[PDB]
């Protein structure tokens, strides 16, 4: 059991350019200090925003 | 060739060991096994001083 | 983990102080008088001068109380905040929060309150003060604005839980409450 | 837990005893320093065994998520 | 509860000896009863405790089964599993017996700080005893290097003129080498996730990874037991170290390496041991031949015995690496036999002659049988025991080790017989010179052997003869345990 | 009293169950000391036969000595690690 | 808690008169401020809720269970440090009045603590370049606190110049990253981790390598530490490494996303050289502070091997190592500050000049410590033995855990070198232990009333007057047994290291 | 011809000259930032430049304060 416990914890899951953790919990640019709608390039609509990527708390 | 890179490719010992699955092909550098073919021991240790004969 | 109900991810300064349990004031009471005591106890452990006990100057007993006062408040402030975030027991607080939010909606007033800040500044003041208590030890910062990024769904104040049917509250739909996102952009989508 | 707390309480006494050797005084000097040290290190003892007991509840729950991840690789 | 009783008792004993002595430092001059008669009331406490530790192992001995396979008295203390098997029982038993004799050897030849000396000896004895009763590579290492802290300070504080030179040698040779063993212990903890003996005994590694592990561990063994060409630290240490240090160093500490071969190499690196066994024989046999020729051209009294111990520890390594029960059993008996004769010689050479005439040059002494007849009697007897006389326990170890080598490799293992001739040359040439011709003109006639010095020799001689005449007291215990290490497939 | 040998061949067990693997190691050992004892009895006959026969010991002890030399090479402790860590079928 | 009361102390400091009694009591208020900060921090911060990582202050600062622990470590070491100035260390006024003259000593410490704790939490380059300056400036001011001294001022001028160069190197890398991507926040940059020039993060570390004194930049750290007063060197040689090694680990965590092979070789070149210089450097030195300065370089070298490997075993190794080396460093510098009372007095040869700033400066000033105070010497020997690595002291597990992470990632060369440099270094740690005890019996019969401690008058000659202060002796005793008796709680403590997470999760 | 470390020749041979070189070097990082902020039409980069100017200003004061105290130390005899 002591060996099996350490085998799980000491494992390092591979991270590359495809999978890694980014702690960005929203999308910027919904409100700007002035001239909120500029060149009309801000295509992302916050009324119909798809659900974001929630972090996975391992202790819960 | 490091253990971590070998482990992430399935060359490690993450899932434990078993002794019914006897691999004819030589194991990897970092791999461990419970039991090994006798022919591999004869190739390494050589026949003689207690291997096969006395 | 010992999670609970998430009352307010960004509790307001006035609401954090309001929800101080009687134990929380006791903590503040200890810290305000603990600091003068700790200075005394230090002289007991080893005197500053000589080899005999000598009470520190009365002037130091005044400044130490000030440090303890502004020090003991934060222990109370942090204790109350953990009840809002859901890190601490909040059965007492959930009852109080739901009653006030329901009272706010029933009177056709916003749960959060009127604000002097344009919609951007409310959003800006959310990011500056949210979770600031995790650094409250290092330096203070508080959520003193009436913004709306409290990370909740207001429909959770519509359904009636156990022991709430007696309050006889009537709640209008969200599109008719003053000072809300859904009930503000009725003419121009750029301006409230 | 009284079995564990007594251990720390003895450890606190030994620190006070070892302190006297540093200060070059007989070990029977001001015996209250042993009681104060024992109470102090019991207080750290109580807050330590909680920290270890609290860890066990955290570690096992994280373990469960780790065994599932291992089974995916072991497949 | 062996380990739990053993550590706690000594820790209690250390505090007792700390409290009684260091309470009187204060501001007052040391007018105290305890230090009256050279701290006689604080030496006696230390001598009692070393005797008591012998009684602890005996309590667990009567329950020990000589027929059950595996580790016995398996106990978990300090999150470490402790077990005793056939081999660990005799080495722990031997280690604890040398406890009292180490203290009693320096009973009245120290200039001061007897309380520090006593505690240092006990810590060395207990840590050595605990080293044979662990159950993982990590715990093996911890008790394999913790001894450096008391041993480095014991030699420096209570040493000879060149103690500074020797204090570095024991500290750095046993750390710059055992570190190379830490690498191999760590590799096991990475690829297997545990260093427990039983867990790693059943795992086979690749042909290359066994060689890398064998080299890392053989490096830490070839230094701990002096093996050529990294043997150049023990003779310096033995010359400078005090009598208590020299007794423990060549009595138990150098046998840890022989036991280290049993735990760390034979079961878990079994295949690669057969590949390295021809290499070990070339290294060991040349160690035997060179360390016996080098001893001929020596001058220092205590250095002469120091190189003698190296030769009789080369025979142990030759026997243990044999792949048969004959070689393994004799190698272990010889370690037990050499655990009494070698400490005895340091009592004669560096504990009786040096304690009276205060010199270590073989040119002064000769013809000591004229006015020191009792000293000569034990000089001749312990000389013939140290050479492999049939009635001694050395012969049983030396015959079986030589016979065990011949079975493994009849050609090169024949050279192991050189120990029969070579051990006679350098040893008797010392005994012939020390007890020959007219009494030396450089030495005044002094007291003969006293009661204390007689006692040690009589209680270091009797176990040697008892094992020699009837070694079945030892062989029967080892026969089951030693049979596990053997690796061979016969079809 | 006299506890027997739990006959367990390695090929029947899975080494993961540590209690089983201990049995297969102990069983292989305890069947190797019985062969050594049977060697001693066989050699205990050769000594008695040789002395009593006298000059006839080349004919009255011929089979006993022949069997002893035939059984000598493999009637000795071989250990379990040899057969545990090797599979002869491969 | 820090910001609110630091301003209170600043205003209160100049209002009261300049007297060493009022300054010392004000220093104690510094201790109370730090203690409250720890209670307030521990109350609101937990490992369970910080595992994900919680953004703060418009995503400028990001805190997770890894940076959180080091903040708790930084505060605790500072609490023990302030006990050196808030209480008597020796007792004699001549040597202790140096700690009470400067009123703004504690104020500067509290400025640095705010800088120390926030540095691991930086999540934007704009706030990185600021927070590094708030900590960096506090070091230069601290080194120059004793402006009457000639060596202390020249230390700060030398420290200011090199630290400014390191700041410019750090600034230049952040501007280079900004020029390629146009973004500031580190989490935004992580999106473009595959398209920015990865070596610009190495140029960022080269700035941070200078500040912790890594070879070939080791030259100035040894000079600075050997010159500043012992009360100052105890803080500037340990604290900057606590709050920068953590930041280096977080950046290395990001860099290993791409796993650049060229970047590891360059850093391994620095790690390899540091062990050489940190081991062979201290063989021929006479100053104790210069020796411990080389010891600091070698133990920084060992830790950086764990940081470079950067796997799940690195967190366990780095967390344990940084805690144990910090307590040991406090223990040794606490002892060296106390054993200054046994110095002999003349009544000449070599004209050796000893100043009140560094009463213990040469190793041979530790002679006969086994005779004068045996219990202290054993504490010093135990601390020295830990750095050597004698098991089962805390030092042994530090190297055992670093080797596990180092070998797990394939650092076979550096692991073998780390061991050789561990053996070479043992020579100049044994020298300290040789000085203390090796001549005990040849000097057991000595007549010597010429110690510094003998100057104090005899108060009663009946009551037992301890030679050392209560508080400072108790800290040495508490830390000595932690190092020696860690074997009991090691399995539980390492379990506490398993729970520390830096975006491991699953 | 920078890989031959030519800039070291261009530095003066006093401590005050070293201080100047550092400020020139830090000023190089601000001009690059203003170059990057303006072309991208970004005002976040211009905030960074404002901070660099302000922060590098404080570092100048602390350096000269140390140097002035250091220089006063040599001529600190004050016998009359
Ligand atoms: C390393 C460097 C570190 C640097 C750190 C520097 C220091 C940082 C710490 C300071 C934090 C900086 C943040 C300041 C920026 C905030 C600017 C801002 O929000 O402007 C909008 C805000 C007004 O906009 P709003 O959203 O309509 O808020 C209306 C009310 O003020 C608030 O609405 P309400 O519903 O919460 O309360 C309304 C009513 C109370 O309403 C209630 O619900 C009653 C609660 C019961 C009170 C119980 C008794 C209290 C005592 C009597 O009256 C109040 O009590 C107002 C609350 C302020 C009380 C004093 C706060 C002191 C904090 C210290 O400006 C203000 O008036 C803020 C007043 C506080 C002044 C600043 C305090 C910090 C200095
Ligand atoms: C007074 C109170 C007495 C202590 C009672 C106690 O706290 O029990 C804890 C433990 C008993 O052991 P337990 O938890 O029941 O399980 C076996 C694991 N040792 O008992 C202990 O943990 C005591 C362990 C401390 C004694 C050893 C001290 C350090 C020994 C260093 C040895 C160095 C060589 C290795
Ligand atoms: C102080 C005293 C110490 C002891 C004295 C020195 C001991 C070493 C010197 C004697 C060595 C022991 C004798 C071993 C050689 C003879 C052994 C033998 O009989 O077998 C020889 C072996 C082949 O076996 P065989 O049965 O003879 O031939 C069958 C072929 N189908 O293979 C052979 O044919 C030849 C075997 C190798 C020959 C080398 C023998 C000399 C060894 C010298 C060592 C180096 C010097
Ligand atoms: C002063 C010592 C007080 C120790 C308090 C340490 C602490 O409480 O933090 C624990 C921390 C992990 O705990 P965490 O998950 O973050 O939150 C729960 C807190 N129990 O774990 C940590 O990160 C702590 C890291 C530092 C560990 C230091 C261990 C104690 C140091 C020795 C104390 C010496 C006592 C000297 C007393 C002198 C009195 C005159
Ligand atoms: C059997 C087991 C034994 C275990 C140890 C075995 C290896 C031991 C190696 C020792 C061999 C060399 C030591 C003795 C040679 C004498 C060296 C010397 O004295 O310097 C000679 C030369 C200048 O000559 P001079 O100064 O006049 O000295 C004359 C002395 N007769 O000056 C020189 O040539 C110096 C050469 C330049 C230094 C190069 C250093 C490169 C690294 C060397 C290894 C250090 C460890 C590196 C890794 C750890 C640190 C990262
Ligand atoms: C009109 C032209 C004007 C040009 C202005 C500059 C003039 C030249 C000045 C000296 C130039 C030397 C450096 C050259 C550029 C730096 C190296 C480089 O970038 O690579 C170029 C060259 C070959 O690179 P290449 O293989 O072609 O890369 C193609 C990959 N697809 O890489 C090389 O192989 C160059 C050889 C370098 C190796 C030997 C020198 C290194 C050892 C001494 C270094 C000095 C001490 C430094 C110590 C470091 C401090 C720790
Ligand atoms: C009730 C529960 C709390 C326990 C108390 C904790 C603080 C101690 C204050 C007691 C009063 C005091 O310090 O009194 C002073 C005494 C004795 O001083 P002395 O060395 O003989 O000096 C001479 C004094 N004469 C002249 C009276 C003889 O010092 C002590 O006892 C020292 C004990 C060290 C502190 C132990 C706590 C460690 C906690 C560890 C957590 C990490
Ligand atoms: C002159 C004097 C010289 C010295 C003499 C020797 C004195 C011996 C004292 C024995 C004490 C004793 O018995 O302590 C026993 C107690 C009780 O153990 P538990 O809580 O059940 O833990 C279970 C332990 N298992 C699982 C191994 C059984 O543990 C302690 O207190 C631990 C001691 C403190 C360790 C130091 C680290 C803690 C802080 C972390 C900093 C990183
Ligand atoms: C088996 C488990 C043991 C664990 C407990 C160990 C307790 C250590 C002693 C503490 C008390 C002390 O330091 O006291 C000092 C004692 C006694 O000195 P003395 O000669 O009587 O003093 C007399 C002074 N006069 C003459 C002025 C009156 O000497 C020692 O240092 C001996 C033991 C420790 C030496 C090596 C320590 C390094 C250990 C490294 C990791 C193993």
């Amino acid at each position: 059991s002591t060996a099996d416990l350490y085998g799980l914890i000491s494992f390092t899951p591979k991270r590359d350019i495809h999978h890694y953790v980014i702690r960005v919990d929203e999308v910027p640019g919904k409100h700007f200090p002035t001239n909120t709608t500029g060149n009309f390039g801000n295509t992302v609509d916050f009324e119909n925003l798809e659900p974001r990527r929630k972090p996975i708390n391992p202790y819960l | 060739n490091s253990y971590r890179a070998a482990l992430e490719a399935g060359n490690g010992n993450e899932g434990g060991f078993d002794n019914k699955v006897i691999k004819t092909e030589r194991q990897g550098f970092w791999e461990g096994v419970y039991r090994r073919p006798l022919s591999q021991t004869v190739e390494d240790l050589g026949e003689g001083r207690g291997i096969i004969t006395q | 983990m010992e999670t609970y109900e998430l009352i307010d991810s960004d509790p307001k300064f006035s609401r954090v102080v309001r929800y101080f349990r009687p134990s929380d004031y006791l903590t503040w009471a200890l810290g305000t008088i603990g600091a003068p005591g700790l200075m005394v106890l230090f002289e007991k452990i080893e005197p500053a001068k000589g080899n005999t006990f000598k009470m520190p100057p009365p002037s130091i007993m005044r400044i130490a109380t000030t440090i303890g006062f502004f020090g003991g408040f934060y222990y109370a402030y942090t204790s109350s905040t953990k009840r809002f975030w859901g890190y601490s027991e909040n059965a007492k607080e959930v009852a109080k929060d739901r009653y006030e939010v329901k009272k706010a909606l029933s009177e056709k007033k916003s749960p959060y309150g009127s604000s002097l800040l344009n919609p951007y500044q409310q959003d800006m003041s959310a990011r500056n003060s949210t979770n600031s208590q995790l650094l409250l030890a290092i330096f203070p910062w508080f959520n003193v604005a009436n913004h709306q990024s409290h990370g909740i769904d207001l429909r959770k104040y519509y359904e009636v839980r156990d022991g709430e049917e007696n309050w006889n509250f009537t709640l209008p739909p969200l599109d008719q409450v003053k000072d809300l996102d859904v009930a503000q952009y009725k003419e121009y989508s750029n301006y409230p | 837990m009284i079995a564990s707390l007594a251990g720390w309480g003895l450890f606190g006494v030994t620190v006070r005893a070892y302190q006297q050797g540093i200060r070059k005084v007989p070990f029977s000097y001001y015996p209250l320093g042993y009681v104060y040290s024992a109470l102090g290190w019991v207080a750290f003892g109580y807050g330590f065994n909680l920290w270890t007991e609290r860890n066990d509840k955290l570690l096992e729950k994280r373990v469960e998520k780790l065994k599932e991840s291992r089974n995916l690789r072991l497949s | 509860m062996l380990v739990q009783n053993l550590i706690i008792f000594n820790i209690i004993g250390i505090v007792l000896l700390v409290l009684l002595n260091n309470n009187n430092n204060g501001i007052l001059n040391k007018k105290s009863l305890l230090t009256i008669k050279n701290e006689l009331k604080l030496k006696q406490i230390g001598l009692i405790i070393s005797i008591i530790n012998i009684l602890i192992i005996i309590e667990n001995w009567i329950g020990f089964n000589s027929n059950y396979y595996g580790f016995q008295n398996i106990e978990r203390f300090l999150n470490i599993y402790w077990g005793i098997d056939g081999i660990s029982l005799l080495l722990v038993l031997l280690t604890l017996i040398l406890g009292p004799i180490a203290i009693l050897s320096n009973w009245k030849n120290l200039k001061g700080y007897y309380t520090y000396y006593v505690i240092s000896i006990n810590m060395l004895v207990i840590l050595m005893a605990l080293n044979f009763i662990c159950l993982d590579l990590v715990s093996f290492y911890i008790l394999f290097e913790s001894t450096l802290a008391p041993l480095f300070l014991l030699i420096g504080i209570y040493g000879a003129n060149n103690k500074n030179k020797a204090a570095y040698y024991v500290l750095i040779y046993t750390l710059a080498s055992s570190l190379f063993m830490l690498l191999s212990i760590v590799i096991y903890y990475i690829i297997i996730n545990s260093t427990d003996y039983i867990y790693i005994n059943n795992i086979i590694l690749s042909i290359n990874l066994q060689s890398l592990l064998f080299i890392g561990i053989i490096i830490g063994i070839a230094v701990k037991t002096p093996l050529m060409p990294v043997h150049t630290w023990l003779p310096t240490v033995h010359s400078e170290s005090p009598l208590g240090g020299s007794i423990l160093l060549a009595g138990v500490i150098l046998k840890l390496a022989i036991y280290g071969v049993i735990r760390l190499l034979l079961p878990n690196l079994s295949e690669i041991s057969m590949m390295f066994t021809p290499i070990i024989y070339i290294i060991s046999i040349l160690t035997l031949i060179y360390s016996s020729l080098i001893t001929l051209k020596q001058t220092d009294l205590k250095v002469i015995i120091a190189y003698s111990s190296i030769s009789h520890l080369a025979v142990c390594m030759i026997g243990i690496f044999a792949n048969n029960l004959i070689g393994i059993n004799g190698s272990l008996i010889l370690c037990l036999a050499h655990g009494f004769v070698s400490p005895a010689l340091f009592i004669l050479v560096g504990g009786i002659l040096y304690d009276r005439y205060h010199n270590r040059l073989i040119n002064y002494y000769q013809g000591l049988s004229t006015f020191m007849p009792i000293f000569s009697i034990y000089l001749v007897v312990f000389s013939f025991c140290n050479t492999g006389t049939p009635l001694s326990g050395n012969f049983v170890g030396e015959f079986l080790s030589i016979t065990g080598a011949v079975i493994r490799h009849p050609i090169i293992g024949s050279l192991t017989a050189a120990s029969v001739l070579l051990s006679a040359c350098y040893q008797m040439k010392l005994t012939n010179r020390l007890t020959g011709s007219v009494f030396s003109q450089y030495l005044h006639i002094t007291n003969d052997v006293t009661n204390r010095e007689i006692f040690l020799l009589n209680w270091l001689l009797i176990p040697t003869i008892i094992i020699g005449i009837y070694p079945s007291f030892v062989t029967n215990i080892l026969n089951l345990a030693s049979s596990t290490l053997i690796y061979s497939v016969l079809i | 009293d006299h506890v027997r040998s739990p006959n367990v061949s390695f090929d029947d067990i899975d080494y993961n169950n540590s209690q089983d693997l201990h049995n297969a190691q102990e069983s292989l050992l305890r069947e190797q000391w019985i062969r050594v004892s049977a060697l001693k009895v066989c050699r205990k006959a050769l000594e008695s036969c040789y002395k009593t026969s006298g000059p006839n010991h080349y004919e009255d002890c011929r089979e006993i000595a022949e069997k002893y030399l035939n059984m000598l090479p493999d009637h000795r402790i071989q250990g379990f690690l040899g057969y545990q860590k090797n599979d002869p079928s491969k | 808690m820090l910001f609110t009361s630091l301003l209170l102390i600043i205003v209160y400091g100049s209002l009261v008169n300049k007297s060493h009694l009022l300054t010392k009591l004000i220093n104690r208020l510094g201790l109370i401020i730090i203690i409250y900060t720890l209670l307030i921090h521990l109350n609101i911060n937990t490992l369970e809720n910080l595992s994900i990582g919680i953004n703060m202050f418009n995503n400028l600062l990001l805190i997770n269970s890894f940076n959180n622990t080091i903040i708790e470590l930084i505060l605790i070491i500072c609490i023990l440090y302030v006990l050196l100035i808030s209480f008597n260390i020796t007792g004699l006024s001549i040597i202790d009045n140096l700690n009470y003259s400067k009123r703004t000593f504690i104020v500067i410490v509290l400025f640095n603590i705010i800088g120390l704790t926030l540095l691991p939490l930086v999540n934007d380059i704009m706030i990185l370049f600021i927070i590094i300056e708030l900590q960096s400036y506090s070091l230069y001011l601290l080194t120059a606190i004793f402006n009457e001294s000639h060596n202390s001022t020249k230390s700060a001028l030398y420290y200011f110049i090199v630290g400014s160069i390191a700041s410019f190197i750090i600034l230049d890398a952040t501007v280079s990253i900004y020029d390629d991507l146009g973004l500031t926040n580190i989490q935004y940059i992580l999106m473009y981790i595959d398209k920015l020039e990865i070596f610009d993060l190495l140029c960022l570390l080269f700035g941070l390598f200078i500040k912790i004194g890594l070879a070939p930049f080791y030259s100035y750290s040894i000079t600075i530490y050997s010159l500043s007063p012992t009360i100052i060197t105890n803080y500037i040689s340990l604290m900057p490494k606590l709050s920068i090694l953590t930041l280096i680990y977080i950046i290395m965590h990001y860099i290993n996303i791409v796993n650049n092979t060229d970047l590891n070789y360059v850093i391994s070149f620095l790690i390899l050289i540091s062990m050489f210089i940190g081991s062979f450097g201290g063989l021929n030195v006479i100053r104790i502070k210069t020796l411990l300065a080389y010891s600091s370089l070698l133990n920084v070298s060992y830790m950086l091997l764990a940081i470079l490997s950067n796997s799940n075993e690195s967190i366990i190794a780095y967390i344990y190592y940084i805690i144990q080396y910090s307590l040991t460093h406090i223990n040794i510098f606490s002892i060296i500050l106390v054993i200054s009372i046994y110095l002999p007095i003349m009544n000449n040869m070599l004209n050796v000049m000893i100043t009140k700033y560094s009463p213990i400066e040469y190793i041979n000033q530790l002679k006969n410590l086994f005779i004068n105070n045996i219990f202290i010497a054993i504490a010093l020997c135990i601390s020295i033995f830990s750095l050597i690595g004698i098991p089962p002291l805390t030092g042994f597990y530090g190297k055992y855990l670093v080797l596990i992470s180092g070998l797990n990632n394939g650092y076979v060369l550096l692991s073998i070198v780390l061991i050789i440099a561990s053996s070479i270094s043992t020579v100049y740690y044994a020298t300290i232990l040789k000085v203390l005890s090796f001549d005990t019996l040849s000097f057991k019969d000595i007549i010597s009333n010429n110690l510094i401690i003998n100057t104090s008058p005899e108060n009663n000659n009946n009551e037992i007057k301890p030679e050392i202060s209560n508080v400072i002796s108790y800290v040495i005793s508490s830390l000595t047994l932690i190092i020696l008796l860690i074997i009991i709680q090691y399995e539980n403590i390492v379990k506490g290291a398993y729970l520390v997470l830096l975006y491991n999760w699953v | 011809m920078d890989l031959i470390l030519l800039m070291l020749v261009a530095v003066g041979l006093n401590i005050i000259d070293i201080y100047i070189m550092i400020e020139i070097l830090i000023m190089g990082c601000t001009v690059n930032t203003i170059y990057s902020a303006s072309l991208d039409n970004d005002m976040i980069g211009l905030i960074y430049s404002l901070i660099q100017i302000i922060i590098a200003g404080v570092e100048s004061a602390i350096g000269l304060s140390i140097l002035v105290n250091y220089n006063r130390i040599r001529n600190s005899e004050e016998i009359e």
